[PDB]
């Protein structure tokens, strides 16, 4: 999976 | 430890910070042990979290609105924080 979220 | 709460306008507007996975250095009686963590990676430029000037780059993120995030994944963490999206509160390990 991603290594960074946008919250 | 600092609570933070942030709030929410735009509902498609996002909160304005990326998390990361990360490694925290805790304390022990054996002594310094590393443990897997949840970091704030960057802000979004003129967003929601850099206006307040309480969130920063690599501050740890402990909880979401009471709940820690100890043994969880990025995925499950991102989750909990976008649910909470109305009303976040996150409390942090400041880096500074």
């Amino acid at each position: 999976p991603p290594e960074e979220r946008l919250i | 430890h600092r609570r933070v709460r942030l709030l929410k306008h735009g509902s498609d507007k996002p909160l304005g910070f990326y998390i990361r996975d990360g490694t925290s250095v805790r304390v022990t009686a054996s002594g310094l042990e590393k443990q897997p963590g949840i970091f704030i990676s960057r802000l979004v430029p003129g967003g929601l979290a850099e206006s307040t000037g309480l969130l920063a780059v690599n501050d740890e993120v402990i909880e979401v609105n009471g709940i820690e995030v100890a043994g969880k994944t990025l995925d499950q963490v991102t989750d909990m924080m976008v649910a909470n999206s109305s009303n976040l509160i996150i409390t942090v390990k400041p880096a500074n």
